[PDB]
């Protein structure tokens, strides 16, 4: 599910947040 | 209109001014800066960011508290610009999806979940990091 | 009231991403942001068909501040000389575009705004009648936002 | 000048919309 995909945008957007630091 | 004809101008120089680096105002440089960010993103995430939003089952009775249940555990422990990228994107591929499955009632409702979520939870944070400026210099 | 991140609207900033994003799938968020992601690509296919030769021309116009309004002015009542179309409607957005992006090359910042209130202007007090009459900007919408180019 | 650029634009603007119109 949902809260599980928003688990996996964490993955994405914190991993983008450590190229865009 | 005649508003209308001015917001088409404004409009269409703040692209062709951020397609050479500059800016029409902060809010024009914030908007094209949010967009290819976004880009960014999906492209960078392709198959992955399309396989996520394809697990994802709406209706236009649920998809709020899909949409919630989504958010919350994006921004579980806090909030960064990567995070907030993030965020922008699933909104725009909810409303992708919507429009597929023949929801687009649901499209407006979405726009007014994120808003009133970056106004709530988001802007506080945004505002502590030297506001969208930080982002504009960062995400270019 | 001055600008800043903490009077941005955040609901202008969704609404602008979720435009974006629809109109890259061949959707719309409404009719007006239709209308401004039309015209954005419009503008672009407009630039790119003649690539060299838009910008060729644009860069034959030497602009300064105290030359930019009769410039503008001649380049556009000629443009529209003998009637209107949407391509020529185009061709005033793109054209008024390259003018403001060479006005800010050039450290003449100052002529944006005036450009752009020229633009409005021009829009409000020549073109505006035709638009209506020609059924709106929706007729711009299905013909060249909701069509691709014959080739 | 000003005018044969615009209408050399009016060139581009009319052979961009017989693509459409």
């Amino acid at each position: 599910w949902a809260r599980e995909i928003g688990a996996x945008l964490r993955r994405m957007a914190d991993d983008l947040n450590a190229q865009y630091e | 209109m005649s508003q209308s004809n001015r917001e088409l101008v404004v409009d269409f120089l703040s692209y062709k001014l951020s397609q050479k680096g500059y800016s029409w105002s902060q809010m024009a440089a914030v908007k094209q800066a949010l967009r290819e960010a976004g880009d960014e993103f999906e492209l960078r995430y392709r198959r992955a960011f399309s396989d996520l939003t394809s697990q994802l089952h709406i209706t236009p009775g649920t998809a709020y508290q899909s949409f919630e249940q989504v958010v919350n555990e994006l921004f579980r422990d806090g909030v960064n610009w990567g995070r907030i990228v993030a965020f922008f994107s699933f909104g725009g591929a909810l409303c992708v999806e919507s429009v597929d499955k023949e929801m687009q009632v649901l499209v407006s409702r979405i726009a007014a979940w994120m808003a009133t979520y970056l106004n709530d939870h988001l802007e506080p944070w945004i505002q502590e990091n030297g506001g969208w400026d930080t982002f504009v210099e960062l995400y270019g």
